[PDB]
């Protein structure tokens, strides 16, 4: 049950964050696995570099691109998704 | 209480490095603090003394997958807890 | 001497900062879902395992000890 | 089913802290944050992963598929005794001494 | 020796249908099983959830250790005890 | 942290710091910049120079002897030499 | 409006001869694919501009990156200018 808290991309793209989510939970049981999933694939279909974070309790202070940033809530792992560079 | 697990860069950034997060937690010390508000004065410090393109996280449960640029890469844990990552990319 | 012309040339101008917030319900007010009663109910339902769980518990107290 | 035996599982002497979480990881009721908030929320979400664990491997290989969790009972004595009961909509939780 | 009473006195209990030996790593020693395979993936994935179990069962604090993991289910039951260097698993029928 | 030198005196050296901080606020994009330094230099000294703006970029260039300067101007990296 | 060529995105009408062009086109992707990698700077601009003076007319300048821009004079039809995957690149000839 995804749950977006804070998100700056287009809403096709937002489906994809959960779309892409979904299959990483899926699949793998690992929070790195995980994360390495939602990265490599963004950063794959779209170009340029892009870093995710999955945890529980966890605060951060990163900058952005512009329409290039989600936080929320998937079932329950926060999933930060960005793209930098 | 500083505690380094792991460390990437030169010896001189690393003190700064801890006197910065020191000096965040003092700015920020009440229950009311939240990590995000020393978040943002970590990254704000090492930028206008060491110049732009850093990164301050802070917490204590969360993995985490980057891009960092060599020798400017630390992360580190704190008897209270707080796991300190620091990146410039 | 050759011909000379001109040219001009760019790269696009595009990066901003928010800083994320640990975790502190799927609803905001937590007395909405608590008020179901047949949740409760649901919730009850489980003292059957839970009578036999405590007699299985209580079977295997402690391990057994030779020394 | 009501609340009557409710109050009456919480009357079981041994038991300390109770945990009902629907399958989407909401602990309704409690009796463990009763003593400390911050942790049937762990328990509640890490042992629903745990539980969905479970299924795979009550899925794979030997265990024959359609065949559903019934009660995952775990017991770490000296520490506590953590109790598993799924359910199609409830996961019936419950910490009491081993 | 203990290892060998103990598979003995298992293969004795009535109602084991697949037992179920293995080492620390995912080594099957002995099996009542009629496709190994099968095994294999329990015998491999079990430990890394047991990995994951002693994380668990420690994060509370080390005031203990997993002894015994014992899950009863309705078409059988999955006996499970971790050993310094073995686990002793055996598929029973839960009566 | 890096400055490739020209020619002695001050002549030259000293202009293209005073102008480059006019033009890095009066413009934001590079085109008018670039446009300006080369545009003063050309006035002043040389009958022809190239100018280079950019936050990152590589380059290798021919050019005549003492007359290649690099400085690393604020957040940005400005890039001028002659040549023809 | 950077039309699709078979090396890369590059700007039309073109503003070079047809043979100097194919000759960077193909040379830029060689050249990276071979012994190359993004992680080296300099060495790269180092080789085209070899190859160029090498073949071509002798008096060339390279400049690439991910974000420059420039205004210059330049021999008549011997601009050159294309992007590849996020990464500008740009040449041209003076007497």
């Amino acid at each position: 049950q995804p749950v977006i808290k804070n998100s700056d991309m287009s809403v096709e793209m937002q489906k994809e964050v959960e779309e892409v989510a979904k299959k990483a939970i899926d699949y793998c049981n690992t929070d790195k696995e995980i994360a390495t999933f939602i990265k490599d694939d963004f950063r794959s279909r779209y170009h340029g570099t892009w870093h995710c974070i999955v945890g529980r309790n966890f605060g951060s202070f990163v900058t952005f691109e512009r329409s290039y940033y989600i936080y929320l809530y998937v079932g329950q792992l926060a999933i930060l998704l960005f793209k930098t560079g | 209480k500083a505690i380094i697990n792991s460390s990437d860069m030169q010896g001189d950034l690393l003190q700064e490095a801890q006197d910065v997060i020191q000096s965040g937690i003092e700015n920020n010390s009440a229950p009311v603090l939240n990590i995000e508000a020393a978040c943002k004065y970590i990254k704000e410090n090492l930028d206008k003394k060491f110049g732009p393109t850093w990164q301050c996280i802070i917490g204590e449960g969360y993995a985490y997958d980057v891009t960092v640029q060599n020798n400017t890469l630390l992360f580190m844990f704190y008897n209270g807890n707080l796991a300190v990552l620091i990146f410039k990319s | 001497i050759a011909e000379l012309s001109e040219h001009s040339v760019n790269t696009e101008r595009v990066k901003t900062g928010d800083r994320g917030m640990s975790h502190k319900e799927g609803g905001w007010p937590g007395n909405v879902d608590p008020n179901e009663a047949q949740e409760t109910g649901r919730f009850k339902k489980r003292i059957e395992k839970d009578t036999s769980f405590p007699q299985a518990v209580k079977d295997l107290k402690e391990g057994v000890e030779k020394c | 089913n009501a609340d009557d035996q409710l109050k009456q599982l919480s009357a079981l002497e041994g038991a300390n802290g109770y945990v009902i979480f629907n399958e989407s990881g909401i602990p309704l009721k409690r009796h463990e944050k009763s003593i400390s908030h911050e942790k049937a929320v762990h328990i509640a979400a890490l042992v629903s992963d745990l539980w969905n664990v479970s299924k795979k491997v009550i899925q794979r290989d030997l265990k024959t598929p359609e065949n559903d969790i019934e009660v995952i009972r775990l017991r770490t004595k000296h520490s506590y005794e953590y109790i598993i009961t799924q359910s199609g909509d409830f996961t019936m939780l419950a910490i009491q001494l081993c | 020796s203990e290892v060998e009473d103990t598979l003995n006195r298992i293969k004795t209990h009535k109602t084991v249908l697949g037992y179920l030996i293995v080492n620390s790593e995912g080594g099957v020693v002995r099996g009542a099983f009629k496709d190994e395979e099968e095994s294999k993936n329990i015998a491999n994935s079990i430990p890394l959830l047991t990995k994951k179990a002693r994380s668990v069962v420690r994060d509370l604090d080390p005031t203990n250790d997993l002894v015994f993991l014992r899950i009863q289910t309705k078409l059988n039951e999955i006996m499970v005890a971790p050993d310094d260097e073995f686990s002793l698993i055996v598929i029973q029928t839960k009566g | 942290i890096d400055m490739p030198e020209n020619s002695e005196m001050k002549s030259m050296k000293n202009d293209a710091f005073s102008q480059a901080k006019f033009a890095v606020e009066n413009y934001k994009f590079e085109n008018k910049i670039s446009s300006h330094i080369k545009k003063f230099f050309d006035e002043k000294y040389g009958p022809n120079w190239h100018c280079v703006v950019g936050k990152h970029f590589n380059a290798y260039v021919s050019y005549d002897s003492k007359n290649f300067i690099f400085f690393y101007e604020g957040q940005l990296a400005i890039l001028l030499y002659r040549k023809g | 409006q950077y039309k699709t060529f078979m090396g890369a995105r590059v700007l039309w009408p073109p503003e070079c001869a047809d043979d100097i062009l194919e000759g960077a086109i193909r040379e830029t992707q060689d050249a990276l694919k071979k012994f190359e990698i993004a992680r080296e700077g300099q060495k790269i601009a180092e080789h085209l501009k070899k190859y160029m003076d090498d073949h071509f007319d002798p008096y060339w300048h390279v400049f690439f990156g991910k974000n420059f821009g420039c205004q210059a004079v330049h021999n008549k039809n011997r601009f050159i200018y294309f992007y590849i995957e996020k990464t500008a690149f740009l040449m041209y000839q003076t007497q």
